[PDB]
């Protein structure tokens, strides 16, 4: 059933994960990438040096022109471009076709990525943070309209060592997980906003204001790399970090992931980083569980040369809120459950891990006042 | 990815 999803995203290794879908008629096959912190579908339309190729509207039997400009900024980047619909396809998901609107990707700076093999993005977020407005359906909104799929999917992101994954359309395909799966109800429909209750790194409370770790927001979200932290919280992270890794002395710039850090192949010594804690607010009233990463996680691997192994940092600083981007999901199966207003993590099976570590969903955890954590206005 | 809202 769903075996013909498993492995239908491949990706450049830090450049993002990708599924390959097609556009117009007749179909032109274009590599997209999977977002679920944008709401936006938009694909490469003119020439650019990174992409190896893009979307020809003019090629394009089933394409409308919508006759409206489009500006999105993303965190990293931004583009703008012009509004159309189209026949869209996606040969590794279910055997559907459906018209969506698609942003014609005409003007970009900083967004494209050299080698990332991807060529465009798949919004998977709500209507409501679309751009221009909520008037643009996102492109699985639309999908789940018009056809039969049910509104679900999930994600399984895979790290690389010393780079793959699978993107559920409709679906929960349990065998890319283990154990149980732990649902946090998604704080209101607009990014995947949950709500964090508590963090611990190697187990020692951050004991911070549950406010201050929602500041902002937190959401979930593939498109970014990096654990992003609001500020007073990344701050704090970084001191309890460095405090436990302390068995090795640091550059101030390798915690800004402005300089890697090098082994001796294979000897790094993963079991001096300690691993993070998040604690997420439970389905049940005054109830938690808790969601745990590696160093293996958070030290993304970079391919200088020679018989060492080289990371970068990927915990950084965010003006904006938490982001759990691919650094937490590269150690989960996450179900976006968007019709039942909640997503769940289990365990993935395929987390990058040591002998002795591994990732963990674990509860439940009996928390007070959790409401009390999302932050306002 | 969105930056803004």
């Amino acid at each position: 059933s769903f075996v013909e999803m498993v492995d239908n995203l491949r990706g450049k290794s830090g450049q993002g994960y990708y599924v390959e879908m097609t556009v117009g008629s007749p179909p032109q096959t274009l590599n997209i990438l999977v977002d679920t912190g944008s709401s936006n579908f938009a694909v490469g339309a003119a020439p650019h040096p990174f992409l190896h190729r893009y979307y020809q509207r003019q090629l394009s039997s089933t394409y409308r022109d919508l006759r409206k400009g489009v500006y999105v900024p993303y965190t990293q980047g931004k583009w703008e471009g012009e509004l159309g619909t189209d026949l869209v396809s996606i040969p590794h998901g279910p055997n559907v076709t459906v018209r969506a609107n698609i942003a014609a990707i005409t003007e970009s700076d900083k967004f494209f990525i050299n080698g990332s093999n991807w060529e465009g993005i798949l919004g998977l977020a709500y209507a409501e943070i679309a751009r221009p407005d909520d008037s643009l359906e996102p492109f699985f909104d639309s999908l789940v309209k018009q056809t039969h799929v049910p509104n679900l999917f999930s994600l399984q992101l895979c790290g690389a060592g010393f780079v793959g994954g699978s993107m559920i359309i409709g679906g929960i395909d349990h065998s890319l997980y283990t154990g149980s799966l732990w649902y946090t109800p998604i704080r209101r429909e607009w990014y995947y906003e949950v709500i964090i209750v508590r963090v611990e790194i190697n187990g020692q409370d951050l004991k911070m204001d549950c406010k201050e770790y929602n500041y902002d927001k937190s959401i979930v979200d593939s498109g970014t790399t990096n654990l992003r932290l609001p500020k007073k919280v990344f701050e704090a992270a970084v001191k309890s970090i460095k405090a436990a890794s302390s068995t090795e002395k640091f550059p101030d710039g390798f915690w800004l992931g402005e300089q890697l850090v090098c082994w001796q192949a294979g000897t790094t010594p993963w079991n001096i980083f300690p691993v993070i804690s998040l604690y997420l607010m439970g389905e049940v009233t005054n109830q938690s569980f808790r969601i745990t990463i590696l160093p293996q996680q958070y030290l993304r691997p970079v391919e200088a040369t020679s018989q060492d192994d080289c990371y970068k940092f990927a915990i950084s600083q965010s003006s904006t809120g938490t982001v759990m981007g691919a650094v937490i999901m590269e150690g989960f199966y996450v179900v976006f459950d968007r019709a039942r207003k909640r997503i769940g993590f289990a365990v993935s099976a395929c987390h990058v891990h040591d002998e002795f570590r591994t990732a963990a969903v674990e509860g439940p955890f009996v928390t007070l006042d959790m409401e009390d954590c999302g932050y306002n206005i | 990815f969105l930056a803004x809202p």
